[PDB]
C-alpha cells in the first residue's frame, strides 16, 4: 500500500540537512519552545512575586544570574496551565506567577522523550545498534529524578531547581545543608561515575594519540587516516604492553574496553538519581548514629562528620528566611548559630 | 611560498611557527618583532598606568603593577613612600615605546623582507642548532648581555639615586647603598636555606645591602661563564646527556622560566621588601598580622592586659607563643608568625613581642599603618570587590600582590606542560619516531612477553 | 551532501547581503524599541526600577494563595500608588 | 631522632644520586629506534 | 659490561613485569613511605589539633571513625607552613598530637606522583612510543599540587590542605565556597564542563563504537569475543557510527577522522581539569569568584536580591560557623 | 519607591534645621564615602572597631551629637572619641591630618558636606541594612 501514510512516511525520512523522522515530529517543537522559554525568561521576565529576586537582563541581571524561577509555593504542584485557573488565561499574570517553569519542565521532558526517540528512529534506518539511545537514558533519569520527581515529593515546585546559573548554585548549596548530600553513598557513585567516565575519555584519546602507526609523512599526524581503512590507526599491542608496565593492568579486547566506556558514564547518573528520589522524601543519609550517639555523651569527641553538620546547621539558620520567603521565618539575632568573632 | 603551506613543511597551519626551525632570517625576525611587543606593552601600560593614576590614593588602591617596579628603583617617590614627582614614570613608559618602534621595524623587515636564512649571508649570524660550538657561542653572548644587565641594578644602587629602602629608619626612603654584602657565605648562604616556613630560601631576603651584593655576584657569574662558553665547547658527558636540537634548547628553556615563574610568585607574595608593602600593599601574612595589632591597640586602650587575657581555647586572646617559645600574636594569625615588618619590628625583643613595649611604645603611626594593612587585605574577587567572599559591594579593590601572583602561577604552570611536551617530542624526534610507530618494525613485537 | 545549496556558497554572494543588509539590523532595530519603548516591561509584568516597592514599604509582594494569586498581584499593583 | 636524621638523609642522598647518575649514563641512546643521540 | 652497567640495563629494561626506570627508582620508596604511613595513620593515628587551638580532631578507625568519617588530619596551624619532620619532635607523641604524619605522606606522595608522570614519559621512550601521554596525567597531577601543596603556601598552612578523607573532603570543599566562592569562579566553571563533558563524551564514544561492532559472534556469544587482541582489522565501522551520527544532529558536527575524533576526547577532559586546578591554584592567592552581592538596586537604592544574594547567604552560614573556636579577630584573613 | 526631596532632606544643625540635597550631591556623597571611608565604613560599620557603627541613632548620642551635617562637617576635620573627650585626628582621617591621610588633601568643603548628605540619607534606604554588618547582607 502506497497510501497518504506511507507517503508521509517517505518525506518524513528524506536524507536532507536535518532529519526530522516521525520522532522529529515530538522533538522539534518541544525542544525550540523549551529553549525559546528560557530565553525568553531569562532575558524579559521576573522573579518578583514568587521569590523576591530580579532574574531577568531586562532587571539588570547578568549570565550568571537570570533564570527561570521555580513557582511560588502557594502554587503547589499545579500544572500552571496558560488556560488553568491560577492564570486563567493572561499572559503576563501566568510569567509573573512562574508558568513559565512548568512550561520549560514539560516541554523539556517531552523534548527528551523525542530525543531518545530520534536516536532509535535513526539508528533503525541506518542499521546499528541502539547502543547510543540506551546510554541516553541516563540523563533523562537524572533530568526526571531532579527537575520532576524530587519537587514532587516535596512541599511544591518551588524546590525544584530554578534554570539559572547561579539559581543551580544555590540548589547545590541547599542540598548541602538541608539533606547532607554529600554524605548519600548514590551520589558518591554517581562522582565516580562522573570522575571515572572523565578519566576514561582523556586515557582513552590521550592513549590512541600516543600509540598510533606512522601511517603518513607530515609531522602533523591528523591527515594520515582514512575512514574506509581497514588497519587499525594506533597500535592495541603497544598500548597494552605500556599499560601493563606503567599501571599492572590493561585492555586486551577492544570491545570491552569501548562497552566499559559506555558503562562507567550511564552507570553512575543512574545510581545519583535514586539517591535524588530518596531526597524526594527527606530519606537523607544526614547522618551516623553512633557518632551521634558518642559526641552528645562525650564533648571531647570530634570528626569530620561532626564538623561539617555544624557547616550545614550554618546554612540552615543563615539562608533560609530568603530562601524560603513564603514561611516568614524572623531569626533574631541572637538566635543565630555563629562562631567566635565572626 | 618556502615551507608556507603543510604540503613543503610538514607542518599544518596550526602549528606554523615550526616551519621557522631551519629559517635563521625569518626566525630572527620573529623574534625581534615579538620583543617589539614586549616592550610595546611596557611603554603603553606604563603610559596607561600615569593618566590614571592620582598621587595622593596609594600605588595599590589603583591596580598599578609598572609604576610600583619603577617606584622601588628610587625614581619619583620619597620618604615614607609618597609620590613627589611622576615625570621619571612618564620617562620611562615613553622611551619603551619609541624603541618597541625600532624593534618591530627590525622584526617585519627580517621577518619578510631580509634574507630567509642567514647562513648563506653571514657565517657570524649563521647557525646550525646541531653546532655545539656556536650554540654554547650565542649563549655566551647572552650571558655577558645578562650579567651587565644586573651590574645596572647595582650603579643605580650605589652610584645613581639609590634604591627604596622600606626598612631605612624613618618610615622608608631612597637610600644610596653603600656597602652592598660581599661574603659569600652570605650570598650563597640564602641559596641553602630550606624553602619552609621560617626559613623561606631566597625569598626571605630583607634587606638592600644582600640585594644588590647578590647582583654584584650574578653579574661577575654570568660574564664569567659567558667567557667561559664562547671559548668553550660541551664536554663529553654533556654530549652524551642531551638531547641537541632546536626544540629541545626550546623545551630547556621551557622548563627554565617555569620555575622562575614559580619562584616570582612565591617572591611576590612573602617578601615586603623588594616588593615593599607601601606600593604594592601588604603582604597576606602582613595584613593578618595588621589585624591582631590592631585590636590589641584597640582593647588595651580600653583597659585590657592583653599579656594576661585568656581566650576561649586556653590560648592567650592577644598574644601565646611559638612552638619554639617566642611571643606571637593568637588567634588564627598563629600561622603567620614568621612575618616581620618594619611597622612591628620596634615592638620585638629577644623573646619576641614584648609586653613592656606594647604596654608603653606603640607610636600612633604603628596604630595607622597596621589599620592600612588590615584594610588592605590581599582578599577580592574576579570583578574587583575588594574583601572576603561574602563582602557586599563598595570597595573596588583586587591587591597587586593577588594580581601579580595568580597571573605568574598561571604562567608557570602552562610553561612546564610547555616543557613537557617540547622535551619529548623533542626526543622522539632525535630517536626518529615522532610521527608514529613504524608497521613493520614495531619494537614491542620483537621483545619477549611480560606472561 | 544532502542537495542544499553550501552555506559558504549563500554567504558569500552579492543578493544574500543585500537581502540581509537590510533584515538583520531590522529586527536589532525591533529588539531595541521592545525595550526601549517600555512595551517588554508591561508584556512580561517586570516591574520597572520604581516599581518593585512602594515608597515607604520593604515587605515583597509575595503570592501567598493559589486560586486567588492572580488578583494578589493585581492589588499588590495598585498599593504602588 | 639525630640517628634517625642521618640515616634519612643518607637514604634520600643515595637515592637522588642513583636518578641523576642514571640519566647521566646514556639516556638518549636507551631507546629502540636511533641509538646515536650524540 | 660492568655492574653499572648491569644495573642499568636492568633498571631501564623492557621486559621487567613492572617497569622500573630513573623516575621508578625515586617513585618506588616515596610511594611506600606514603603508602605504609596511610594505612598506619588511617587506622590507629591518635586525634590531631588541627587548627593549633588544643582541640584535637579524630581522624583514625581505632579512635571512632569509620570509613567516611575517618581521615589523616592536616598538621597543626601553629606549625604553619614549618618543616615538621619525625627528628624535629621530642618524640613520636608530639608529632602525633600536631599532625606529622599528614607532612610526610603528602610530601612523599607528591614526589612519587610527579616521578609517576615522569615514568610515564619514560616507558613510551623505550617502547617507541609518541611521548604525551604523561601530559595528560598533568591534569589531575597539577590538581593534587593544588589541594596539597599551592592552596597551603598561600593561605600560609598545611592545617588549610585538603584531609586525607571521605568526610575531611567535603569539609575542605564546603569552607572553600565560603572563603572564595568558587562556584561563581570561571575556572571551577570550565572545571565542571571538563568532567561533566570528558564524561558526556566517554559515554558517547562508547555508546557509538558499541553500536557500530562487525557482527563476528552469535546470539548466545558475548559480543567481545568477536575482537582479538593484536587483530590488524578494525573492529567496528567508523563510517556507520559517522553515518548515524551526523544525521542525529548534523553532517558537519560529527568526526570522520578517528585521530582527530580520539585527541579531542584527550583534550576536552584534560584542559578542563587544568583550569580547575589553575582555579584552586589562583584562589589560594584570595582571586576569588565574582561578587554580585548587592549588584542589583532600585530607583530609591532599595536592594533587590537575586540568586547570588541566596548563595551569599548560604556562604555566610558556612563562613560563621567554620572552625567555631578559632577566631578571636572579626575579619578571617586566612 | 525612588529617591525624592523628602527622602533627601536631612537635619543640618541641632537646633532643627533641615537642609534638602540634590541627587547629584547625594551620588557625589556615595562616590566620595568609597573612596575616602568605606575601605573602613563600608555598610556603615567601623572593621577597625565595631563597637562604633554609622547608624543615626549612634550618631545621635555621640558627643557632641553627629546626627546632622554640621556635626559630621565638624568630626571630618576634628574627629573625637564618642565621649568627646579626646581627639583623634592622628590615627583617623581628617582635614587636620590630611597631611598623614592624603586621600583628605582634595576634600573641599563641599565634598565634607556631600559624603556628610550620604551617611544621613543611607539609612532612611537601607534600615537595618546600613550599619548592621553580615547578619544583614
Ligand atoms: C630541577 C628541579 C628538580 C626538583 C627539585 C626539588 C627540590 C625540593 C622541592 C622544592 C619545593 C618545596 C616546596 C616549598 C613550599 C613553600 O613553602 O614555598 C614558600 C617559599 C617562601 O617561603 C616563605 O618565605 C617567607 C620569607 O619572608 C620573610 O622575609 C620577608 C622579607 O621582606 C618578609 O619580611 C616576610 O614577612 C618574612 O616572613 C617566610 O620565611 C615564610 O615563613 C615562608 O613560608 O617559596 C620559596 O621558597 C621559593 C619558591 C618555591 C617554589 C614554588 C613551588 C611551587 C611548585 C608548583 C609545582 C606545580 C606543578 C604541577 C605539576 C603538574
Ligand atoms: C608573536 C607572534 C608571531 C610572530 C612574530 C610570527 C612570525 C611569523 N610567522 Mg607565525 N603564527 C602566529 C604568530 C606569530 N608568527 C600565530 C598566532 C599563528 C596561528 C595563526 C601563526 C601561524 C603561522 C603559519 C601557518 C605560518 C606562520 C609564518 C610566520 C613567518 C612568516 C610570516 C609571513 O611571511 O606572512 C606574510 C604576511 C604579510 C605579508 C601580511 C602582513 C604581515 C606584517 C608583518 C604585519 C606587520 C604589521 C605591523 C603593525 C607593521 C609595523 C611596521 C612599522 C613598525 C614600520 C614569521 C616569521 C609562516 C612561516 O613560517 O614561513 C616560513 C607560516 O607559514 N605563522
Ligand atoms: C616561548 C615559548 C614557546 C615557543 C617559542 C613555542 C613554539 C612552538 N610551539 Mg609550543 N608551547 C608552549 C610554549 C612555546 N612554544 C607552551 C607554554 C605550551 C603549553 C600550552 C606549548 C604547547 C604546544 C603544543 C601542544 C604545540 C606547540 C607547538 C609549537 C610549535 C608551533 C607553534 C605554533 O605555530 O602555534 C600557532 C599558534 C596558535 C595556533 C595560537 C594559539 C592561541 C592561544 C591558545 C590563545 C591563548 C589565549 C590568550 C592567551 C588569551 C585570549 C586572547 C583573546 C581574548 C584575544 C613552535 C615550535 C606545536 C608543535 O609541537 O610543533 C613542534 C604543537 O602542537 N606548543
Ligand atoms: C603580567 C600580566 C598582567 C597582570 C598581573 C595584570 C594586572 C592588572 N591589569 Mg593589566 N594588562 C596586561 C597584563 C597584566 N595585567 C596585558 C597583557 C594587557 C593588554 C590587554 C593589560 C592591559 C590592561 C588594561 C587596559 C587594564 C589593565 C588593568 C589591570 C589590573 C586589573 C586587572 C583586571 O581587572 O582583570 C580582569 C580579569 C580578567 C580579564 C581575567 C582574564 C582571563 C584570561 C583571559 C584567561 C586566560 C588564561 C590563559 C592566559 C590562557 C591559557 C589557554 C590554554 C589553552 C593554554 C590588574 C593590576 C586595569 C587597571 O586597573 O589599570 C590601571 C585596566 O584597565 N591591564
Ligand atoms: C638582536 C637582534 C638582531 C640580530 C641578531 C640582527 C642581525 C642582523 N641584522 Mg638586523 N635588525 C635588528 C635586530 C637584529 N639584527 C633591529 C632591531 C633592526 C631595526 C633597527 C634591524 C634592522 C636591520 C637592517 C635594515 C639590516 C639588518 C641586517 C642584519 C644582519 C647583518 C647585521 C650587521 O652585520 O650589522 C653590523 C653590526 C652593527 C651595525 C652593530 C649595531 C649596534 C647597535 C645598532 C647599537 C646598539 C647595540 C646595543 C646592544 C643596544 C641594545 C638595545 C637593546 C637592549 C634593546 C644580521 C644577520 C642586514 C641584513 O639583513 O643584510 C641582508 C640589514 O640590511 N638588520
Ligand atoms: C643560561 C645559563 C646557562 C646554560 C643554559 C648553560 C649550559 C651549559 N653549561 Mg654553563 N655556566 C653558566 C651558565 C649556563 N650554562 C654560568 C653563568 C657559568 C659560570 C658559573 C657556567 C659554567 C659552566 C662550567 C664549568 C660547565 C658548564 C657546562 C654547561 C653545559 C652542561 C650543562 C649541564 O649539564 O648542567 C646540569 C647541572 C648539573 C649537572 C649540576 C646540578 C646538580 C643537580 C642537578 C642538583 C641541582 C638542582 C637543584 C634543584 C638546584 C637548586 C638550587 C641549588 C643551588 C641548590 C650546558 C651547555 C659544562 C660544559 O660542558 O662546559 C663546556 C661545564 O663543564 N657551564
Ligand atoms: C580606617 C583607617 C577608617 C577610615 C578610612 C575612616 N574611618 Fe571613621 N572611624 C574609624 C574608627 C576606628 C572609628 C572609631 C573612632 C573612635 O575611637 O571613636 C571611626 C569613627 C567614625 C565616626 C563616628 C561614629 C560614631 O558612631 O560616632 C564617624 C562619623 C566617621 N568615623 C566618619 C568617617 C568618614 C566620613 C570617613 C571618610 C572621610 C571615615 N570615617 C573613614 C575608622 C576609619
Ligand atoms: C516562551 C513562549 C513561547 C516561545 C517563544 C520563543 C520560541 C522564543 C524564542 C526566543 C529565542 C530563540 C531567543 C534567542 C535568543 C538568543 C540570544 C539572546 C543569543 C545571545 C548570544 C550570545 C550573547 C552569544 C555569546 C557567545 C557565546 C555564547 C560563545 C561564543 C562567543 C559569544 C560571546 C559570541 C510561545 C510564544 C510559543 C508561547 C508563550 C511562551
Ligand atoms: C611578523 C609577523 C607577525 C607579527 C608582527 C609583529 C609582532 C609586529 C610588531 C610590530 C611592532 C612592535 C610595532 C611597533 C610600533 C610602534 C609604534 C608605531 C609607536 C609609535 C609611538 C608613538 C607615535 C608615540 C607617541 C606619543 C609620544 C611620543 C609622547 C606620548 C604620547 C604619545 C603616545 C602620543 C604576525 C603575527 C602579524 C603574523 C605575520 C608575521
Ligand atoms: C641575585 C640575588 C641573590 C643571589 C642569587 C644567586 C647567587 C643565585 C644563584 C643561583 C644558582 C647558581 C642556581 C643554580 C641553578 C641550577 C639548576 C636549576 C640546575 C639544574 C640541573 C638540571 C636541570 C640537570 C638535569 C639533569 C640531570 C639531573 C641528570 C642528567 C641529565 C640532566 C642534565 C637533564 C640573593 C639571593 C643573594 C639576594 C637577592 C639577589
Ligand atoms: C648533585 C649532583 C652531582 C652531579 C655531578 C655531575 C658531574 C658530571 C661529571 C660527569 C659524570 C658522568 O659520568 C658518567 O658515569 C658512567 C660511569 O659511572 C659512564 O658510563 C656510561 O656509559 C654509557 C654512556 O652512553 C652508558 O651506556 C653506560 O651504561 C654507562 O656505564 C657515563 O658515560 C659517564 O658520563
Ligand atoms: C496512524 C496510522 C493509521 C493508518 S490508517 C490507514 O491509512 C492508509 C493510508 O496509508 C489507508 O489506505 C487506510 O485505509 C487507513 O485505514
Ligand atoms: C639608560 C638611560 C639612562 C638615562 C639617565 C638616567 C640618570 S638617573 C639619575 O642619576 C642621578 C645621579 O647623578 C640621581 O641623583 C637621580 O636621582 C637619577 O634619576
Ligand atoms: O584554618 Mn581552616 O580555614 Ca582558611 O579562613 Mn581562616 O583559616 Mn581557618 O579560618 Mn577560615
Ligand atoms: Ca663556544
Ligand atoms: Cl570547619
Ligand atoms: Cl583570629
Amino acid at each position: 500500500e502506497r497510501g497518504w501514510f506511507d507517503i508521509l512516511d517517505d518525506w518524513l525520512k528524506r536524507d536532507r540537512f536535518v532529519f526530522v523522522g516521525w520522532s522529529g515530529i515530538l522533538l522539534f517543537p518541544c525542544a525550540y519552545l523549551a529553549l525559546g522559554g528560557w530565553l525568553t525568561g531569562t532575558t524579559f521576565v521576573t522573579s518578583w512575586y514568587t521569590h523576591g529576586l530580579a532574574s531577568s537582563y531586562l532587571e539588570g541581571c547578568n549570565f550568571l544570574t537570570v533564570a527561570v524561577s521555580t513557582p511560588a509555593n502557594s502554587m503547589g504542584h499545579s500544572l500552571l496551565l496558560l488556560w488553568g485557573p491560577e492564570a486563567q488565561g493572561d499572559f503576563t499574570r501566568w510569567c509573573q506567577l512562574g508558568g513559565l517553569w512548568t512550561f520549560i519542565a514539560l516541554h523539556g521532558a517531552f523534548g527528551l522523550i523525542g530525543f531518545m526517540l530520534r536516536q532509535f528512529e535513526i539508528a533503525r534506518l541506518v542499521g546499528v545498534r541502539p547502543y547510543n539511545a540506551i546510554a541516553f537514558s541516563a540523563p533523562i533519569a537524572v533530568f526526571v529524578s531532579v527537575f520532576l520527581i524530587y519537587p514532587l515529593g516535596q512541599s511544591s515546585w518551588f524546590f525544584a531547581p530554578s534554570f539559572g546559573v547561579a539559581a543551580i548554585f544555590r540548589f547545590l548549596l541547599f542540598f548541602q545543608g538541608f539533606h547532607n548530600w554529600t554524605l548519600n553513598p548514590f551520589h558518591m557513585m554517581g562522582v565516580a561515575g562522573v570522575l571515572g567516565g572523565a578519566l576514561l575519555c582523556a586515557i582513552h584519546g590521550a592513549t590512541v594519540e600516543n600509540t598510533l602507526f606512522q601511517d603518513g609523512e607530515g609531522a602533523s599526524t591528523f591527515r594520515a587516516f582514512n575512514p574506509t581503512q581497514a588497519e587499525e590507526t594506533y597500535s592495541m599491542v603497544t598500548a597494552n604492553r605500556f599499560w601493563s608496565q606503567i599501571f599492572g593492568i590493561a585492555f586486551s579486547n577492544k570491545r570491552w574496553l569501548h562497552f566499559f566506556m559506555l558503562f562507567v558514564p550511564v552507570t553512575g547518573l543512574w545510581m545519583s538519581a535514586i539517591g535524588v528520589v530518596g531526597l524526594a522524601l527527606n530519606l537523607r543519609s544526614y547522618d551516623f548514629i553512633s557518632q551521634e550517639i558518642r559526641a552528645a555523651e562525650d564533648p571531647e569527641f570530634e570528626t569530620f562528620y561532626t564538623k561539617n553538620l555544624l557547616l550545614n546547621e550554618g546554612i540552615r539558620a543563615w539562608m533560609a528566611p530568603q530562601d524560603q520567603p513564603h514561611e516568614n521565618f524572623v531569626f533574631p539575632e541572637e538566635v543565630l548559630p555563629r562562631g567566635n568573632a565572626l | 611560498a618556502t615551507n608556507r603551506d603543510q604540503e613543503s613543511s610538514g607542518f599544518a597551519w596550526w602549528a606554523g611557527n615550526a616551519r621557522l626551525i631551519n629559517l635563521s632570517g625569518k626566525l630572527l625576525g620573529a623574534h625581534v618583532a615579538h620583543a617589539g611587543l614586549i616592550v610595546f606593552w611596557a611603554g603603553a601600560m606604563t603610559l596607561f598606568e600615569l593618566a590614571h593614576f592620582i598621587p595622593e590614593k596609594p600605588m595599590y588602591e589603583q591596580g598599578l603593577i609598572l609604576i610600583p617596579h619603577i617606584a622601588t628603583l628610587g625614581w619619583g617617590v620619597g620618604p615614607g613612600g609618597e609620590v613627589v614627582d611622576t615625570f621619571p614614570f612618564f620617562v620611562v613608559g615613553v622611551v619603551h615605546l619609541i624603541s618597541s618602534a625600532v624593534l618591530g621595524f627590525g622584526g617585519v623587515y627580517h621577518a619578510i623582507r631580509g634574507p630567509e636564512t642567514l647562513e648563506e649571508y653571514s657565517s657570524f649570524f649563521g647557525y646550525d642548532w646541531k653546532d655545539k660550538n656556536k650554540m654554547t657561542t650565542i649563549l655566551g653572548f647572552h650571558l655577558i648581555v645578562l650579567g651587565i644587565g644586573a651590574l645596572l641594578l647595582v650603579a643605580k644602587a650605589m652610584f645613581f639615586g639609590g634604591l627604596y629602602d622600606t626598612w631605612a629608619p624613618g618610615g622608608g626612603d631612597v637610600r644610596v647603598i653603600t656597602n652592598p654584602t660581599l661574603d659569600p657565605r652570605v650570598i650563597f648562604g640564602y641559596l641553602l636555606k630550606s624553602p619552609f616556613g621560617g626559613e623561606g630560601w631566597i625569598v626571605s631576603v630583607n634587606n638592600l645591602e644582600d640585594v644588590v651584593g647578590g647582583h654584584i655576584w650574578i653579574g661577575l657569574i654570568c660574564i664569567a661563564g659567558g667567557i667561559w662558553h664562547i671559548l668553550t665547547t660541551p664536554f663529553g658527558w654533556a654530549r652524551r646527556a642531551f638531547i641537541w636540537s632546536g626544540e629541545a634548547y626550546l623545551s630547556y628553556s621551557l622548563g627554565a622560566l617555569s620555575m622562575m615563574g614559580f619562584i616570582a610568585t612565591c617572591f611576590v607574595w612573602f617578601n615586603n621588601t623588594v616588593y615593599p608593602s607601601e606600593f604594592y600593599g601588604p603582604t597576606g601574612p602582613e595584613a593578618s598580622q595588621a589585624q591582631a595589632m590592631t585590636f590589641l591597640i584597640r582593647d588595651q586602650k580600653l583597659g585590657a592586659n592583653v599579656g594576661s587575657a585568656q581566650g576561649p581555647t586556653g590560648l592567650g586572646k592577644y598574644l601565646m607563643r611559638s612552638p619554639t617559645g617566642e611571643i606571637i600574636f593568637g588567634g588564627e594569625t598563629m600561622r603567620f608568625w614568621d612575618f616581620r615588618g618594619p611597622w612591628l619590628e620596634p615592638l620585638r625583643g629577644p623573646n619576641g613581642l614584648d609586653l613592656n613595649k606594647i604596654k608603653n611604645d606603640i607610636q600612633p603611626w604603628q596604630e595607622r599603618r597596621a589599620a592600612e594593612y588590615m584594610t588592605h587585605a590581599p582578599l577580592g574577587s574576579l570583578n574587583s570587590v575588594g574583601g572576603v567572599a561574602t563582602e557586599i559591594n563598595s570597595v573596588n579593590f583586587v591587591s597587586p600582590r593577588s594580581w601579580l601572583a595568580t597571573s605568574h602561577f598561571v604562567l608557570a604552570f602552562f610553561f612546564l606542560v610547555g616543557h613537557l611536551w617540547h622535551a619529548g617530542r623533542a626526543r622522539a624526534a632525535a630517536a626518529g619516531f615522532e610521527k608514529g610507530i613504524d608497521r613493520e618494525s614495531e619494537p614491542v613485537l620483537s621483545m619477549p612477553s611480560l606472561d | 551532501t544532502t542537495g542544499e545549496r553550501p552555506f559558504s556558497d549563500i554567504i558569500t554572494s552579492v543578493r544574500y547581503w543585500v537581502i540581509h543588509s537590510i533584515t538583520i539590523p531590522a529586527l536589532f532595530i525591533a529588539g531595541w524599541l521592545f525595550v526601549s519603548t517600555g512595551l517588554a516591561y508591561d508584556v512580561f509584568g517586570t516591574p520597572r526600577p520604581d516599581s518593585y516597592y512602594a515608597q515607604e514599604q520593604r515587605s515583597i509582594p509575595l503570592v501567598t494563595d493559589r486560586f486567588e494569586a492572580k488578583q494578589q498581584v493585581e492589588t499588590f499593583l495598585e498599593q504602588l500608588k | 631522632m639525630e640517628t634517625l636524621k642521618i640515616t634519612v638523609y643518607i637514604v634520600v642522598t643515595f637515592f637522588v644520586l642513583l636518578f641523576v647518575f642514571g640519566f647521566l649514563s646514556g639516556d638518549p641512546a636507551r631507546n629502540p629506534k636511533r641509538k646515536d643521540l650524540e | 659490561a660492568n655492574l653499572w652497567e648491569r644495573f642499568c640495563n636492568w633498571v631501564t629494561s623492557t621486559d621487567n613485569r613492572l617497569y622500573v626506570g630513573w623516575f621508578g627508582v625515586i617513585m618506588i620508596p616515596t610511594l611506600l613511605a606514603a603508602t605504609i604511613c596511610f594505612v598506619i595513620a588511617f587506622i590507629a593515628a591518635p586525634p590531631v589539633d588541627i587548627d593549633g587551638i588544643r582541640e584535637p580532631v579524630s581522624g583514625s578507625l581505632l579512635y571512632g571513625n569509620n570509613i567516611i568519617t575517618g581521615a589523616v588530619v592536616p598538621s597543626s596551624n601553629a606549625i604553619g607552613l614549618h618543616f615538621y619532620p619525625i627528628w624535629e619532635a621530642a618524640s613520636l607523641d608530639e608529632w602525633l598530637y600536631n599532625g606529622g604524619p599528614y607532612q610526610l605522606i603528602i610530601f612523599h606522595f607528591l614526589l612519587g606522583a610527579s616521578c609517576y608522570m615522569g615514568r610515564q614519559w619514560e616507558l613510551s621512550y623505550r617502547l617507541g612510543m609518541r611521548p604525551w601521554i604523561c601530559v595528560a596525567y598533568s591534569a589531575p597531577l597539577a590538581s593534587a599540587f593544588a589541594v596539597f601543596l599551592i592552596y597551603p603556601i598561600g593561605q600560609g598552612s598545611f592545617s588549610d590542605g585538603m584531609p586525607l578523607g571521605i568526610s575531611g573532603t567535603f569539609n575542605f570543599m564546603i569552607v572553600f565556597q565560603a572563603e572564595h566562592n568558587i562556584l561563581m569562579h570561571p575556572f571551577h566553571q570550565l572545571g565542571v564542563a571538563g568532567v561533566f563533558g570528558g564524561a558526556l563524551f566517554c559515554a558517547m564514544h562508547g555508546s557509538l563504537v558499541t553500536s557500530s561492532l562487525i557482527r563476528e559472534t552469535t546470539e548466545t556469544e558475548s559480543a567481545n569475543y568477536g575482537y582479538k587482541f593484536g587483530q590488524e582489522e578494525e573492529t567496528y565501522n567508523i563510517v556507520a557510527a559517522h553515518g548515524y551520527f551526523g544525521r542525529l544532529i548534523f553532517q558537519y558536527a560529527s568526526f570522520n577522522n578517528s585521530r582527530s575524533l580520539h585527541f579531542f576526547l584527550a583534550a576536552w577532559p584534560v584542559v578542563g581539569v587544568w583550569f580547575a586546578a589553575l582555579g584552586i591554584s589562583t584562589m589560594a592567592f584570595n582571586l576569588n569568584g565574582f561578587n554580585f552581592n548587592h549588584s542589583v538596586i532600585d530607583a530609591k537604592g532599595n536592594v533587590i536580591n537575586t540568586w547570588a544574594d541566596i548563595i551569599n547567604r548560604a556562604n555566610l552560614g558556612m563562613e560563621v560557623m567554620h572552625e567555631r573556636n578559632a577566631h578571636n579577630f572579626p575579619l578571617d584573613l586566612a | 519607591a525612588e529617591l525624592t526631596p523628602e527622602v533627601l532632606t536631612v537635619p543640618l544643625n541641632s537646633e532643627g534645621k533641615t537642609i534638602t540635597l540634590t541627587e547629584k550631591q547625594y551620588l557625589e556623597g556615595k562616590r566620595l564615602f568609597q573612596y575616602a571611608c568605606a575601605s573602613c565604613h563600608v555598610g556603615g560599620i567601623t572593621k577597625t572597631n565595631p563597637s562604633l557603627d554609622l547608624r543615626t541613632e549612634t550618631l545621635a548620642l555621640a558627643t557632641p551629637p553627629r546626627d546632622n551635617i554640621e556635626g559630621l562637617v565638624d568630626y571630618m576635620k576634628n574627629p573625637t572619641t564618642y565621649d568627646g573627650e579626646q581627639e583623634i585626628a592622628e590615627v583617623h582621617p581628617s582635614l587636620r591630618s590630611a597631611d598623614i591621610f592624603p586621600k583628605m588633601r582634595n576634600l573641599t568643603e563641599k565634598d565634607l558636606v556631600a559624603i556628610a548628605g550620604h551617611i544621613l540619607v543611607e539609612p532612611k534606604i537601607l534600615g537595618d541594612k546600613w550599619g548592621g554588618g553580615k547578619v544583614y547582607y
